[PDB]
Protein backbone atom coordinates (compact mmCIF):
# COMPACT_ATOMS: atom_id res chain seq x y z
CA UNK A 1 0.00 0.00 0.00
CA UNK A 2 2.16 2.54 -1.00
CA UNK A 3 3.83 3.20 -4.62
CA UNK A 4 7.40 4.96 -5.15
CA UNK A 5 8.22 6.71 -8.07
CA UNK A 6 11.56 8.30 -9.24
CA UNK A 7 12.71 10.81 -11.04
CA UNK A 8 14.04 10.48 -14.96
CA UNK A 9 17.59 9.07 -15.70
CA UNK A 10 19.93 11.77 -16.51
CA UNK A 11 23.83 12.12 -17.57
CA UNK A 12 26.10 14.09 -15.28
CA UNK A 13 29.50 15.75 -15.70
CA UNK A 14 32.40 14.75 -13.32
CA UNK A 15 31.95 17.56 -10.28
CA UNK A 16 28.63 18.13 -10.62
CA UNK A 17 25.61 16.65 -8.01
CA UNK A 18 22.95 14.47 -9.02
CA UNK A 19 19.31 14.92 -7.62
CA UNK A 20 16.91 11.73 -7.46
CA UNK A 21 13.63 12.30 -6.06
CA UNK A 22 11.33 9.27 -4.54
CA UNK A 23 7.63 10.32 -4.30
CA UNK A 24 5.26 8.05 -2.65
CA UNK A 25 1.52 7.76 -3.89
CA UNK A 26 -1.00 5.90 -1.93
CA UNK A 27 0.35 6.06 1.00
CA UNK A 28 2.15 8.88 3.69
CA UNK A 29 6.02 9.37 2.96
CA UNK A 30 6.27 10.10 6.52
CA UNK A 31 4.57 6.53 7.57
CA UNK A 32 7.92 5.22 6.36
CA UNK A 33 11.28 4.96 6.43
CA UNK A 34 12.95 5.74 2.89
CA UNK A 35 16.00 4.51 2.04
CA UNK A 36 18.49 4.90 -0.64
CA UNK A 37 20.29 2.09 -2.28
CA UNK A 38 22.21 1.93 -5.48
CA UNK A 39 23.75 -0.98 -8.08
CA UNK A 40 26.61 0.14 -10.09
CA UNK A 41 26.67 -2.20 -13.34
CA UNK A 42 27.00 -5.94 -12.56
CA UNK A 43 27.62 -5.12 -9.25
CA UNK A 44 25.98 -5.69 -5.54
CA UNK A 45 23.65 -3.51 -3.92
CA UNK A 46 24.82 -0.74 -1.79
CA UNK A 47 23.38 1.55 1.22
CA UNK A 48 23.81 5.30 0.61
CA UNK A 49 21.66 6.20 3.74
CA UNK A 50 18.33 6.58 4.60
CA UNK A 51 15.59 9.27 6.37
CA UNK A 52 12.61 9.01 8.51
CA UNK A 53 10.61 12.06 7.43
CA UNK A 54 8.71 11.82 10.92
CA UNK A 55 11.54 12.23 12.75
CA UNK A 56 13.05 14.51 10.25
CA UNK A 57 16.14 12.85 10.27
CA UNK A 58 18.71 11.14 8.07
CA UNK A 59 21.48 8.43 8.45
CA UNK A 60 24.50 8.11 6.04
CA UNK A 61 26.49 5.06 4.85
CA UNK A 62 29.95 6.02 6.46
CA UNK A 63 31.69 5.53 2.72
CA UNK A 64 28.94 8.60 1.49
CA UNK A 65 28.97 10.79 4.48
CA UNK A 66 29.28 14.51 3.55
CA UNK A 67 28.93 13.56 -0.32
CA UNK A 68 25.39 12.25 -0.10
CA UNK A 69 22.68 14.48 1.39
CA UNK A 70 18.92 12.96 1.83
CA UNK A 71 15.52 14.87 2.75
CA UNK A 72 12.27 15.10 2.21
CA UNK A 73 9.61 17.25 1.05
CA UNK A 74 6.05 16.73 3.33
CA UNK A 75 4.03 19.12 1.33
CA UNK A 76 4.65 16.98 -2.04
CA UNK A 77 4.94 13.34 0.40
CA UNK A 78 8.76 13.20 -1.55
CA UNK A 79 11.58 12.24 -0.88
CA UNK A 80 15.37 13.07 -1.84
CA UNK A 81 19.17 12.17 -2.13
CA UNK A 82 21.74 14.17 -3.54
CA UNK A 83 25.20 13.00 -4.69
CA UNK A 84 28.33 15.68 -5.39
CA UNK A 85 31.40 15.32 -6.60
CA UNK A 86 30.47 12.77 -9.07
CA UNK A 87 32.74 10.31 -10.86
CA UNK A 88 32.55 7.94 -13.14
CA UNK A 89 32.51 5.62 -10.05
CA UNK A 90 29.02 6.87 -9.34
CA UNK A 91 27.37 5.92 -12.73
CA UNK A 92 24.42 3.62 -11.14
CA UNK A 93 21.11 2.41 -10.62
CA UNK A 94 19.66 4.38 -7.69
CA UNK A 95 16.48 3.15 -5.69
CA UNK A 96 14.39 4.58 -3.21
CA UNK A 97 12.96 1.65 -0.49
CA UNK A 98 10.34 2.11 2.04
CA UNK A 99 9.65 0.47 5.09
CA UNK A 100 7.18 1.00 7.50
CA UNK A 101 8.48 3.29 10.52
CA UNK A 102 5.72 1.45 12.46
CA UNK A 103 7.51 -1.68 12.60
CA UNK A 104 10.74 -0.28 12.95
CA UNK A 105 9.69 0.54 16.15
CA UNK A 106 7.38 -1.98 17.28
CA UNK A 107 9.36 -5.39 16.08
CA UNK A 108 12.85 -3.48 15.63
CA UNK A 109 13.26 -5.01 11.74
CA UNK A 110 12.79 -3.65 8.19
CA UNK A 111 10.74 -5.10 5.84
CA UNK A 112 11.71 -3.15 2.77
CA UNK A 113 9.05 -4.38 0.41
CA UNK A 114 8.30 -1.33 -1.44
CA UNK A 115 11.21 -0.48 -4.19
CA UNK A 116 11.17 2.78 -6.74
CA UNK A 117 11.66 1.34 -10.30
CA UNK A 118 15.38 3.00 -9.77
CA UNK A 119 17.16 5.57 -11.65
CA UNK A 120 20.27 5.46 -13.80
CA UNK A 121 22.70 8.16 -13.28
CA UNK A 122 25.20 8.16 -16.05
CA UNK A 123 28.76 10.58 -14.96
CA UNK A 124 30.35 11.09 -18.52
CA UNK A 125 32.00 14.46 -20.03
CA UNK A 126 30.34 13.20 -23.54
CA UNK A 127 27.30 15.23 -24.02
CA UNK A 128 23.56 13.87 -24.20
CA UNK A 129 22.12 12.97 -28.04
CA UNK A 130 18.37 12.31 -28.29
CA UNK A 131 18.30 9.05 -30.93
CA UNK A 132 16.43 9.03 -34.43
CA UNK A 133 13.45 6.48 -34.74
CA UNK A 134 12.56 4.01 -37.13
CA UNK A 135 10.07 1.87 -38.03
CA UNK A 136 10.63 -1.52 -39.01
CA UNK A 137 7.60 -2.63 -41.09
CA UNK A 138 6.27 -6.14 -40.63
CA UNK A 139 6.48 -8.22 -44.04
CA UNK A 140 -0.33 -16.51 -38.38
CA UNK A 141 1.67 -13.76 -36.34
CA UNK A 142 4.19 -10.98 -37.80
CA UNK A 143 6.78 -9.27 -36.41
CA UNK A 144 7.23 -5.45 -36.19
CA UNK A 145 9.06 -2.67 -34.81
CA UNK A 146 10.79 0.38 -34.20
CA UNK A 147 14.61 1.21 -34.51
CA UNK A 148 16.32 3.50 -31.62
CA UNK A 149 18.92 4.92 -33.40
CA UNK A 150 22.67 6.98 -32.17
CA UNK A 151 21.88 8.13 -28.10
CA UNK A 152 23.71 8.59 -25.14
CA UNK A 153 23.78 7.84 -22.23
CA UNK A 154 21.70 4.82 -21.88
CA UNK A 155 18.89 4.49 -20.69
CA UNK A 156 15.49 4.20 -23.32
CA UNK A 157 12.44 2.70 -22.86
CA UNK A 158 10.08 1.87 -25.46
CA UNK A 159 6.41 0.93 -24.81
CA UNK A 160 3.59 0.52 -27.71
CA UNK A 161 0.35 1.83 -28.01
CA UNK A 162 0.69 4.06 -25.39
CA UNK A 163 1.31 1.28 -22.96
CA UNK A 164 -1.82 -0.24 -24.09
CA UNK A 165 0.37 -3.00 -25.74
CA UNK A 166 2.50 -5.28 -23.42
CA UNK A 167 1.73 -8.90 -24.41
CA UNK A 168 4.18 -9.85 -27.26
CA UNK A 169 6.99 -7.16 -26.67
CA UNK A 170 10.70 -7.59 -26.58
CA UNK A 171 12.61 -4.65 -26.12
CA UNK A 172 16.00 -5.84 -26.77
CA UNK A 173 19.59 -4.31 -24.65
CA UNK A 174 20.98 -2.12 -27.03
CA UNK A 175 23.89 -2.22 -28.69
CA UNK A 176 27.64 0.15 -27.68
CA UNK A 177 28.91 1.07 -31.19
CA UNK A 178 32.45 1.79 -31.99
CA UNK A 179 31.01 5.68 -32.37
CA UNK A 180 30.49 5.90 -28.31
CA UNK A 181 26.36 5.82 -28.91
CA UNK A 182 23.89 3.27 -28.19
CA UNK A 183 21.30 2.05 -30.50
CA UNK A 184 18.42 -0.84 -29.78
CA UNK A 185 14.79 -2.28 -31.50
CA UNK A 186 11.83 -3.05 -30.05
CA UNK A 187 10.00 -5.68 -31.41
CA UNK A 188 6.10 -6.52 -31.07
CA UNK A 189 4.91 -10.01 -32.38
CA UNK A 190 0.77 -9.56 -33.52
CA UNK A 191 -1.15 -11.13 -35.91
CA UNK A 192 -1.17 -10.70 -39.13
CA UNK A 193 -5.13 -10.30 -39.52
CA UNK A 194 -4.59 -7.56 -37.44
CA UNK A 195 -2.22 -5.71 -39.47
CA UNK A 196 -3.85 -3.18 -41.43
CA UNK A 197 -6.91 -2.56 -38.96
CA UNK A 198 -5.16 -2.21 -35.67
CA UNK A 199 -2.54 0.66 -35.41
CA UNK A 200 1.03 0.03 -33.69
CA UNK A 201 2.56 2.98 -32.32
CA UNK A 202 5.99 2.67 -30.41
CA UNK A 203 7.05 5.62 -28.07
CA UNK A 204 10.51 6.34 -27.03
CA UNK A 205 11.64 7.74 -24.25
CA UNK A 206 15.24 8.66 -23.51
CA UNK A 207 14.80 10.76 -20.27
CA UNK A 208 18.78 12.16 -20.25
CA UNK A 209 18.22 13.97 -23.75
CA UNK A 210 14.20 14.98 -22.92
CA UNK A 211 13.51 13.06 -26.53
CA UNK A 212 10.35 11.67 -26.93
CA UNK A 213 9.17 10.40 -30.28
CA UNK A 214 6.33 8.21 -31.35
CA UNK A 215 6.66 6.39 -34.41
CA UNK A 216 3.65 4.75 -36.18
CA UNK A 217 4.85 1.16 -37.50
CA UNK A 218 2.41 0.19 -40.63
CA UNK A 219 2.72 -2.05 -43.59
CA UNK A 220 4.90 -1.95 -46.71
CA UNK A 221 3.51 -1.10 -49.60
CA UNK B 1 29.10 -5.04 10.61
CA UNK B 2 29.87 -6.96 7.19
CA UNK B 3 27.27 -9.58 5.88
CA UNK B 4 29.29 -13.25 4.46
CA UNK B 5 27.60 -15.04 1.71
CA UNK B 6 28.60 -17.15 -0.92
CA UNK B 7 29.45 -15.88 -4.22
CA UNK B 8 27.69 -18.63 -6.21
CA UNK B 9 25.59 -22.14 -6.18
CA UNK B 10 23.83 -24.27 -8.03
CA UNK B 11 20.78 -26.42 -7.79
CA UNK B 12 19.40 -29.26 -10.01
CA UNK B 13 15.53 -28.85 -10.76
CA UNK B 14 14.05 -30.27 -8.01
CA UNK B 15 16.12 -29.86 -5.84
CA UNK B 16 16.65 -27.85 -2.06
CA UNK B 17 19.27 -24.56 -2.97
CA UNK B 18 20.44 -23.14 0.54
CA UNK B 19 22.35 -19.73 0.97
CA UNK B 20 24.06 -18.70 4.06
CA UNK B 21 24.26 -15.20 5.24
CA UNK B 22 26.32 -14.89 8.50
CA UNK B 23 27.30 -11.52 10.27
CA UNK B 24 27.61 -9.84 13.56
CA UNK B 25 24.36 -8.06 13.31
CA UNK B 26 22.44 -11.41 12.76
CA UNK B 27 22.63 -12.49 15.93
CA UNK B 28 20.88 -10.12 17.78
CA UNK B 29 18.95 -8.35 14.38
CA UNK B 30 17.14 -9.67 11.67
CA UNK B 31 18.05 -11.12 8.35
CA UNK B 32 16.09 -9.93 5.06
CA UNK B 33 16.71 -11.67 1.55
CA UNK B 34 16.08 -10.46 -1.90
CA UNK B 35 15.88 -12.47 -5.48
CA UNK B 36 16.70 -9.91 -8.51
CA UNK B 37 16.39 -11.20 -11.27
CA UNK B 38 18.35 -9.73 -14.60
CA UNK B 39 17.31 -6.27 -15.63
CA UNK B 40 14.62 -5.87 -12.48
CA UNK B 41 14.37 -4.19 -9.23
CA UNK B 42 15.32 -6.23 -6.16
CA UNK B 43 12.45 -8.05 -4.76
CA UNK B 44 11.95 -9.32 -0.97
CA UNK B 45 11.15 -12.46 -0.40
CA UNK B 46 11.86 -12.87 3.22
CA UNK B 47 11.59 -10.74 6.07
CA UNK B 48 12.25 -10.95 9.95
CA UNK B 49 14.05 -14.02 9.34
CA UNK B 50 11.66 -16.25 8.46
CA UNK B 51 8.39 -14.27 7.38
CA UNK B 52 7.28 -14.56 3.60
CA UNK B 53 5.42 -10.84 2.12
CA UNK B 54 2.06 -11.84 0.40
CA UNK B 55 2.48 -13.05 -2.69
CA UNK B 56 5.73 -15.05 -2.36
CA UNK B 57 5.58 -18.58 -2.90
CA UNK B 58 5.84 -21.07 -0.18
CA UNK B 59 8.88 -22.44 -1.50
CA UNK B 60 10.63 -19.82 -0.30
CA UNK B 61 11.75 -19.80 3.49
CA UNK B 62 14.14 -18.90 5.79
CA UNK B 63 15.68 -19.50 9.15
CA UNK B 64 18.72 -18.29 11.32
CA UNK B 65 20.14 -19.30 14.17
CA UNK B 66 23.82 -17.77 15.82
CA UNK B 67 25.25 -15.45 13.45
CA UNK B 68 24.23 -17.14 10.45
CA UNK B 69 20.56 -17.09 8.22
CA UNK B 70 19.58 -18.85 5.88
CA UNK B 71 17.85 -18.76 2.95
CA UNK B 72 16.05 -22.04 1.90
CA UNK B 73 14.69 -22.57 -2.25
CA UNK B 74 12.42 -26.10 -2.21
CA UNK B 75 11.52 -27.04 -5.63
CA UNK B 76 14.31 -25.06 -7.84
CA UNK B 77 12.98 -24.04 -10.93
CA UNK B 78 14.61 -22.13 -13.90
CA UNK B 79 12.33 -19.19 -12.91
CA UNK B 80 14.29 -19.14 -9.37
CA UNK B 81 17.33 -18.29 -11.24
CA UNK B 82 18.62 -14.70 -9.78
CA UNK B 83 21.22 -13.30 -7.84
CA UNK B 84 20.22 -13.09 -3.52
CA UNK B 85 21.05 -10.44 -1.31
CA UNK B 86 20.60 -11.29 2.60
CA UNK B 87 20.50 -7.54 4.21
CA UNK B 88 20.73 -6.45 8.46
CA UNK B 89 19.07 -3.81 10.05
CA UNK B 90 21.31 -2.65 13.48
CA UNK B 91 21.96 0.84 14.50
CA UNK B 92 20.73 2.89 12.06
CA UNK B 93 22.41 1.18 9.41
CA UNK B 94 21.10 -1.13 6.29
CA UNK B 95 24.04 -3.85 5.59
CA UNK B 96 23.53 -6.12 2.25
CA UNK B 97 25.95 -8.69 1.92
CA UNK B 98 27.51 -9.70 -1.27
CA UNK B 99 24.74 -11.54 -3.30
CA UNK B 100 24.58 -15.03 -4.32
CA UNK B 101 24.33 -16.24 -7.64
CA UNK B 102 21.68 -19.13 -8.30
CA UNK B 103 22.28 -21.41 -10.57
CA UNK B 104 19.81 -23.81 -12.19
CA UNK B 105 21.32 -26.81 -14.10
CA UNK B 106 19.45 -29.15 -16.50
CA UNK B 107 17.94 -26.61 -18.89
CA UNK B 108 17.49 -28.13 -22.46
CA UNK B 109 18.94 -26.69 -25.49
CA UNK B 110 17.03 -24.20 -27.43
CA UNK B 111 17.94 -22.86 -30.80
CA UNK B 112 18.02 -19.71 -31.80
CA UNK B 113 14.98 -17.77 -33.40
CA UNK B 114 16.07 -15.01 -35.89
CA UNK B 115 13.93 -11.63 -37.01
CA UNK B 116 15.70 -9.95 -39.45
CA UNK B 117 14.35 -5.89 -41.19
CA UNK B 118 15.76 -4.38 -43.84
CA UNK B 119 16.49 -0.58 -43.71
CA UNK B 120 13.36 1.48 -43.63
CA UNK B 121 12.24 3.74 -46.28
CA UNK B 122 12.86 6.48 -44.17
CA UNK B 123 16.22 5.55 -43.17
CA UNK B 124 16.92 5.41 -46.69
CA UNK B 125 15.63 8.93 -47.29
CA UNK B 126 18.07 10.23 -44.71
CA UNK B 127 20.68 8.28 -46.61
CA UNK B 128 21.44 5.65 -44.21
CA UNK B 129 20.75 2.26 -44.29
CA UNK B 130 21.10 -0.41 -41.10
CA UNK B 131 20.07 -3.87 -41.17
CA UNK B 132 18.63 -5.55 -38.02
CA UNK B 133 19.11 -9.17 -36.66
CA UNK B 134 17.55 -9.57 -33.52
CA UNK B 135 18.20 -13.21 -31.77
CA UNK B 136 16.07 -14.46 -29.13
CA UNK B 137 14.87 -17.38 -26.83
CA UNK B 138 18.17 -19.15 -27.24
CA UNK B 139 20.20 -21.59 -24.84
CA UNK B 140 22.81 -21.51 -23.96
CA UNK B 141 23.87 -18.08 -24.14
CA UNK B 142 26.83 -18.19 -26.41
CA UNK B 143 26.43 -17.37 -30.14
CA UNK B 144 28.77 -15.73 -32.35
CA UNK B 145 27.18 -13.61 -35.39
CA UNK B 146 28.15 -13.28 -38.85
CA UNK B 147 27.05 -11.19 -41.77
CA UNK B 148 26.84 -11.82 -45.47
CA UNK B 149 26.34 -9.96 -48.95
CA UNK B 150 25.62 -12.09 -51.75
CA UNK B 151 27.32 -15.30 -50.66
CA UNK B 152 30.41 -13.04 -49.17
CA UNK B 153 31.39 -12.10 -45.84
CA UNK B 154 30.67 -8.67 -45.05
CA UNK B 155 33.69 -7.51 -42.64
CA UNK B 156 32.93 -3.54 -42.22
CA UNK B 157 29.97 -1.75 -40.73
CA UNK B 158 29.13 -5.01 -37.72
CA UNK B 159 27.65 -4.29 -34.59
CA UNK B 160 26.80 -6.70 -32.13
CA UNK B 161 25.75 -7.13 -28.81
CA UNK B 162 26.85 -9.77 -25.98
CA UNK B 163 24.02 -12.44 -24.97
CA UNK B 164 21.91 -11.42 -22.23
CA UNK B 165 18.80 -13.04 -20.01
CA UNK B 166 15.20 -12.92 -20.99
CA UNK B 167 12.58 -13.01 -18.58
CA UNK B 168 11.67 -16.62 -19.84
CA UNK B 169 15.31 -17.70 -18.80
CA UNK B 170 16.78 -18.35 -22.47
CA UNK B 171 19.10 -15.60 -23.93
CA UNK B 172 18.89 -12.84 -26.46
CA UNK B 173 21.12 -11.10 -28.55
CA UNK B 174 21.17 -8.35 -31.44
CA UNK B 175 23.78 -6.88 -34.89
CA UNK B 176 23.54 -4.71 -36.30
CA UNK B 177 25.00 -4.23 -40.40
CA UNK B 178 25.76 -0.54 -41.84
CA UNK B 179 25.32 -0.11 -44.96
CA UNK B 180 25.31 3.26 -47.88
CA UNK B 181 21.72 2.63 -49.67
CA UNK B 182 23.38 2.17 -52.72
CA UNK B 183 25.51 -0.92 -51.62
CA UNK B 184 22.21 -2.06 -49.91
CA UNK B 185 20.28 -1.83 -53.45
CA UNK B 186 23.45 -3.01 -55.34
CA UNK B 187 23.01 -6.51 -53.88
CA UNK B 188 20.71 -9.27 -54.02
CA UNK B 189 20.42 -10.25 -51.01
CA UNK B 190 22.00 -9.63 -47.69
CA UNK B 191 21.91 -12.46 -44.54
CA UNK B 192 22.04 -12.52 -40.93
CA UNK B 193 23.91 -15.95 -39.69
CA UNK B 194 24.05 -17.19 -36.11
CA UNK B 195 26.25 -20.05 -34.91
CA UNK B 196 24.96 -21.75 -31.75
CA UNK B 197 26.03 -24.92 -30.09
CA UNK B 198 27.54 -26.23 -33.66
CA UNK B 199 25.27 -25.49 -36.13
CA UNK B 200 23.76 -22.22 -38.03
CA UNK B 201 21.29 -20.53 -38.52
CA UNK B 202 20.14 -17.94 -41.08
CA UNK B 203 17.61 -15.35 -41.85
CA UNK B 204 18.06 -13.65 -45.49
CA UNK B 205 16.69 -10.39 -46.88
CA UNK B 206 16.65 -8.82 -50.47
CA UNK B 207 16.12 -4.95 -51.57
CA UNK B 208 12.98 -6.24 -53.78
CA UNK B 209 10.79 -9.23 -52.77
Amino acid sequence: QVQLVQSGAEVKKPGSSAKVSCKASRGTLSSYFISWVRQAPGQGLEWLGGITPLLGTANYAQKFQGRVTITADKSTNTAFMQLSSLTSDDTAVYYCAGTVYYDILTGLYTNFHYWGQGTLVTVSSASTKGPSVFPLAPSGTAALGCLVKDYFPEPVTVSWNSGALTSGVHTFPAVLQSSGLYSLSSVVTVPSSSLGTQTYICNVNHKPSNTKVDKRVEPKS
Amino acid sequence: SVLTQPPSVSVSPGQTASITCSGDNLRDGYASWYQQKPGQSPVLVIYRDDKRPSGIPERFSGSSSGNTAILTLSGAQAMDEADYYCQAWASTTVIFGGGTRLTVLGQPKAAPSVTLFPPSSEELQANKATLVCLISDFYPGAVTVAWKADSSPVKAGVETTTPSKQSNNKYAASSYLSLTPEQWKSHRSYSCQVTHEGSTVEKTVAPTE
